[PDB]
């Protein structure tokens, strides 16, 4: 529940300006840095609009995108890009004052749960992300 | 075409996750 946070939900929650960036842990300020990068890595190719009124629509989008990202490999590059896209489907949903940022970060947290943590677990888990972080 | 949406979002979260996580460097090298 914590490696999910800190890897994860930490991240997100700093971008919808939820919490402040020396909240973060000490973990979560130094692969913050590789989720920046990559979030104006992203953002100098495409720019992602979001039209969500409800619950429903999260869900099957989210799931969309995300599932077509691990169709084929995992990597933790691909991992930076699922947590910065939840970030960003998130902070539409911050600015729209929809009031389901929460839903987002849940269904984030139960796919990276689901689908992804025992690839994480088999692969160096958390520090192994930090090392991916560092270079 | 809303599932292609879909589908180029995934397409860039991919390559650059890719990039990153090999060596990835730029095809062109300008040599003097």
């Amino acid at each position: 529940h914590n490696i999910i946070n800190e890897i994860l939900v930490g991240y997100i929650k700093y971008y919808i300006n939820d919490i402040s960036e020396h909240e973060l842990s000490p973990y979560q300020q130094q692969i913050k840095k590789i989720l920046t990068y990559y979030d104006e890595c992203l953002n100098k190719q495409v720019t992602i609009t979001f039209s969500l009124t409800s619950v429903q629509e999260i869900k099957t989008q989210f799931t969309g995108v995300v599932t077509e990202l691990f169709k084929d490999l995992i990597n933790w590059g691909r991992i930076c890009g699922f947590i910065v896209f939840s970030a960003k489907m998130a902070k539409y949903c911050k600015d729209a004052n929809n009031h389901l940022e929460s839903t987002v970060i849940t269904t984030a947290y139960n796919f990276m749960k689901h689908n992804l943590l025992p690839w994480m677990i088999s692969h160096g888990g958390q520090e192994e992300f930090l090392a991916f972080s560092l270079h | 075409s809303q599932e292609a949406v879909i589908r180029d979002i995934a397409r860039h979260l991919a390559r650059i996750g890719d990039r990153m996580e090999y060596g990835i460097r730029p095809g062109l090298v300008d040599s003097l």
